[PDB]
């Protein structure tokens, strides 16, 4: 769920 | 030069995976006219010609594009799904109407509630979403849900939703 607002899940 | 009621930041998310999240963000500049909004958008690659897994984003001076930001913590975004075969159609069109809602301040009364607007382009679908600073305030949530909807021209067979930014990171309403 990475996207633009959510970073948390991006690492 | 024609003055807008708020200055807009515009973000660009970057898909590249051998770089942070933070690399990958870019706030790549601010406008308050109309002319400095039409100046950056003509100078920018169109949703439509994004990388799979880039975003684009316009949010009020001073709120990050990010929910757990002041303004957006207790908010939720109106989500747009786009399918593959209407990225061609509907993609630009959409984002450029959405921009337009967002800097036009075309909610009246509950524009204020509005924080911003993202876009995600990926290969399984599009989405767009106009975010609110208050997911509690019905009145503002369900007013900009309608008058959203109705720009864009959508039919009612077509039911977008609005989530909380707190069950996204784990429907409150729809029309
Ligand atoms: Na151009």
């Amino acid at each position: 769920a990475c996207e633009m607002g959510f970073f948390q899940d991006c690492g | 030069k024609h003055p807008l009621q708020n200055r807009w930041a515009l973000w660009f998310f970057k898909n590249d995976k051998s770089k942070t999240w933070q690399a990958n963000l870019r706030l790549i500049s601010k406008f308050d006219t109309v002319e400095d909004f039409w100046a950056l958008y003509n100078h920018i690659q169109l949703s439509s010609n994004l990388m799979p897994g880039c975003d684009y984003s316009l949010f009020k001076d001073g709120i990050e594009p990010m929910w757990e930001d002041e303004k957006n913590k207790r908010g939720g975004r109106w989500l747009i799904t786009l399918n593959k075969q209407q990225r061609r159609s509907d993609l630009d069109r959409f984002w450029l109407e959405t921009l337009l809602c967002l800097i036009g301040e075309s909610f009246d009364d509950y524009s204020d509630d509005v924080c911003g607007a993202v876009v995600n382009v990926r290969a399984k679908g599009d989405k767009i979403a106009i975010w609110t600073t208050e997911c509690e305030n019905r009145e503002a949530v369900t007013h900009i849900g309608r008058v959203y909807k109705e720009r864009l021209g959508l039919p009612p067979k077509i039911v977008i939703g609005y989530q909380s930014h707190a069950d996204t990171a784990t429907n409150r309403f729809v029309v």
